[PDB]
């Protein structure tokens, strides 16, 4: 999965 | 509200303890509860209460993610009939995920967003609301699914249009924003160009700014950089 | 109960379901709807009860030390007084904690062990009554301290006099019954020479029997005596 | 912390 903050 | 009884400051200090027990439940039960006292959240509270909710929900969408999994498998041609009980304890995961951010929308939305007039504040609470339209977004296959995707988009956008007429390029929230908003054009609205242009953009616009920052702020910058680097990498 | 009205293989469906979604506490609670359908558990079952509570009472022993450490750092000379919250919040996850020990305690009472004739059930299950209270006693500061702590004992020992009758000295429960008995007695009874002559005596009565065994069975051994040799190179 | 199982 890509990556969120 | 069961911490209606609980002085803020109190509520503050054990979502903390929470945090370093890595109690993400609690953590976030405090921090509902420190929103609810009505006063507006410093820097550091909002920090506090986004780190709780973003880690309940991550656990909650991983879970959601492996039964899916589970039931996919099941519904492929040859797959044994065994009953409804992989619908049913998907569904009620996904029901406690929406239930989560539901909460945290509720939050947002009472009252928040409408009492956030500072840049950093306000952006900060538009990224949360398009964050959890984009995780009910995740498991919705209804009559509402584009009104949902619709919500998480215009919040984002919202969001962006501040960051950018407010905040240097090298924020750390400016970056966040544009970083899961990257994400959402890939991996919910179809639009994995859109994706690509603005993480791109977004990083080398960024670059261009990291000469005006000290050694602590550049730290913090080139970490969410990375993050955007480490996406286009997947995607292209 | 909740579960009361859900099939008893539903349950065990969607207990493994929470496992593979490493959903503990959702694991726990379908095993005790299982459990309090009443019937005797198989093998596989009484593993997912144990692997249900292990995790969520795993979760909460060390939520638990990560807050009575600071605790105790509060109550040294020079540190500066910051009210009752680390209290209270150690508290709450002490109750709970010791919420969800009564919980498996009140499994195995009602009736697990008195339906329990084979050794393997039996001894699993007086194993896991020594593990729980022995989980109370590490939280233990009051009048029935030391009756807790006997329980525990009492327990354990009941377990380990039907595993030297009646099972090999490579037989996995017995072998973890003792590894944990052993750890009884060096982190909470105050015997770390018995601790360590339990390890000791243990390993090598095991070691002797390892040619009798199958290259499967001698895998799961094995590795139940390297947990014995680990601790004893903790302990000497 | 030793091992249990
Ligand atoms: C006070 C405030 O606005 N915040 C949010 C930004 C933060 C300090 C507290 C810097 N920061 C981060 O750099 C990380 N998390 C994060 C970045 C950006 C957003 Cl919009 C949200 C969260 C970066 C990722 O690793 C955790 C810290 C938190
Ligand atoms: C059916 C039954 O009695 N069980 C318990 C023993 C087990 C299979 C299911 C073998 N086993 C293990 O080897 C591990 N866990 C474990 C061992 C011994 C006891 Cl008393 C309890 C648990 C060893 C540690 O890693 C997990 C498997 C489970
Ligand atoms: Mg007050
Ligand atoms: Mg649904
Ligand atoms: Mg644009
Ligand atoms: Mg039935
Ligand atoms: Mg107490
Ligand atoms: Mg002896």
């Amino acid at each position: 999965f890509p990556a969120t903050v | 509200g069961a911490m209606g009884s609980m002085e803020r400051a109190s509520l503050i200090q054990k979502a903390k303890l929470a945090e370093q027990a890595e109690r993400y439940e609690d953590m976030a039960a405090f921090m509902k509860g420190a929103v609810e006292k009505g006063e507006e959240l410093s820097c550091e509270e909002r920090n506090l209460l986004s780190v709780a909710y973003k880690n309940v929900v991550g656990g909650q969408r991983a879970a959601w993610r492996v039964l899916s999994s589970i039931e996919q498998k099941s519904n492929e041609e040859g797959s044994e009939e065994k009953g409804p009980e992989v619908r049913e304890y998907r569904e009620k995961v996904e029901t406690e995920l929406q239930g989560v951010c539901d909460t945290v929308l509720g939050l947002l939305d009472s009252h928040l967003i409408k009492e956030a007039g500072d840049a950093e504040s306000r952006v900060f609470y538009l990224k949360m609301k398009g964050d959890y339209y984009r995780y009910l977004a995740e498991v919705a296959t209804g009559d509402d699914k584009k009104r949902i995707i619709d919500s998480a988009r215009s919040a984002y956008q919202e969001a962006m249009d501040i960051s950018k007429k407010e905040m240097p390029p090298t924020n750390p929230i400016r970056l966040g924003l544009a970083l899961n908003f990257s994400v959402f054009h890939y991996e919910i609205a179809n639009s994995p160009e859109e994706a690509i242009s603005l993480a791109k953009t977004t990083f080398d616009e960024a670059m261009a700014d990291l000469h005006t920052l000290s050694e602590d702020s550049y730290k913090d910058s080139t970490l969410i950089m990375q993050l955007l680097r480490d996406n286009l990498t997947l995607w292209t």
